């Protein structure tokens, strides 16, 4: 009948998956370059930049 | 037209040939900054200004 009592594994659980999560919206960000795709990149510029 | 008055052209819906205008010497400068020039005649844009 009574829910949360196992509280330790499901804390475990979404600690793991919160990781997980923001490693990989990291993969968003710009950096401080002009794009944060490589595609993009690549398909507009000539190499030295 | 003049510089204080200079004239603005929208361009939309074409297939655009800049080879033709790179490999013309007709020009002193041409410089591209956030792209290479050789590049273009593969990107489509759209909402193109002059």
């Amino acid at each position: 009948s009574t829910a949360s009592a196992l509280g330790k594994l499901q804390n475990v659980v979404n600690q793991n998956a919160q990781a997980l999560n923001t490693l990989v919206k990291q993969l968003s960000s710009n950096f401080g370059a002009i794009s944060s795709v490589l595609n993009d990149i690549l398909s507009r510029l000539d190499p030295p930049e | 037209a003049s510089v204080y008055a200079w004239n603005r052209k929208r361009i939309s819906n074409c297939v655009a040939d800049y080879s033709v205008l790179y490999n013309s010497a007709s020009f002193s400068t041409f410089k591209c900054y956030g792209v290479s020039p050789t590049k273009l005649n593969d990107l489509c844009f759209t909402n193109v200004y002059a």
